[PDB]
């Protein structure tokens, strides 16, 4: 059985084929416009890929239950606190669902060999990607499913780390009720895995660590002149 | 962050 609250969360999920198709098409046109001598560095492609993923994340949040009740200033503070976490969580779940050994599945629907990516990404992003893959392997061994994924999305979005909120009580209530719903759901659907609920929660600090370190690296690359938008606005704020 | 506000306010 599924707690009704989780059903309401599932109702808010985007149509993932449409999201990926739109991003794939955007990036195709971008490269098409570019002359022979001005193509995008692979790092630059990933930045634009992440940029366009952020647009869909904002659109998802603004239409979601609970979030749509917040005033816009509260909505901005939540997304500014968790945008990078949501990008990483989405990346991780994509590998859990579609990931094969030795390759990375991108939001465009492209499968890319890790040996290609690791050649171009540099030590820092390779480290963060490898740590993310460790979470992928752990989540796949626990049978991380879509109901749990949407719970973690909402726990990331409605973070107690966000200060200066006009309606902090709603954020606290969502955090608490989604927690109780996840606890119940894992207990009913995976009774044998006593460790599952805790192993899910303990990924959130790790995703937080990975995403904040990812933010700091990208801010470095921006300051260094390496980044081309929404991604930059989120970094600064 | 005018861009984020716009994405949250736009029709
Ligand atoms: C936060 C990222 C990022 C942003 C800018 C530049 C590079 C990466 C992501 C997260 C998902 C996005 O598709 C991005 C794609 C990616 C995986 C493969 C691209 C590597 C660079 C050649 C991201 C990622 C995933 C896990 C850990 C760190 C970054």
């Amino acid at each position: 059985s599924i707690p009704h609250l989780i059903l309401e969360l599932l109702k808010c999920e985007p149509d993932e084929p449409q999201v990926q198709a739109k991003i794939m098409a955007y990036l195709q046109q971008e490269q098409a416009n570019r002359s022979k001598h001005e193509k995008l560095s692979t790092f630059g492609l990933m930045c634009k890929m992440a940029d366009q993923t952020l647009f869909s994340i904002v659109e998802w949040a603004r239409s979601s239950i609970f979030f749509r009740e917040l005033k816009v200033d509260d909505q901005m503070k939540l997304l500014q606190n968790c945008w990078s976490e949501l990008l990483i969580l989405d990346h991780i779940y994509r590998q859990v669902v579609h990931g094969k050994e030795g390759s990375i599945f991108l939001v465009t629907g492209q499968q890319v060999d890790y040996s290609i990516i690791a050649s171009q990404a540099g030590a820092t992003l390779n480290n963060l990607m490898s740590h993310a893959q460790e979470l992928v392997a752990k989540l796949r061994s626990l049978q991380f499913d879509q109901r749990e994924f949407v719970c973690l999305k909402f726990l990331v979005l409605f973070s107690l780390d966000v200060k200066n909120l006009e309606n902090f009580q709603l954020v606290e209530g969502v955090q608490e009720q989604v927690n109780a719903a996840l606890l119940d759901y894992t207990m009913c659907n995976y009774p044998q895995q006593t460790e599952k609920f805790g192993q899910l929660l303990l990924r959130l600090p790790e995703i937080r660590a990975i995403s904040m370190q990812a933010e700091e690296y990208l801010y470095y690359k921006h300051l260094n002149g390496d980044v081309p938008n929404l991604l930059i606005e989120m970094l600064h704020a | 962050n005018a861009l984020l506000r716009y994405l949250l306010d736009k029709d």
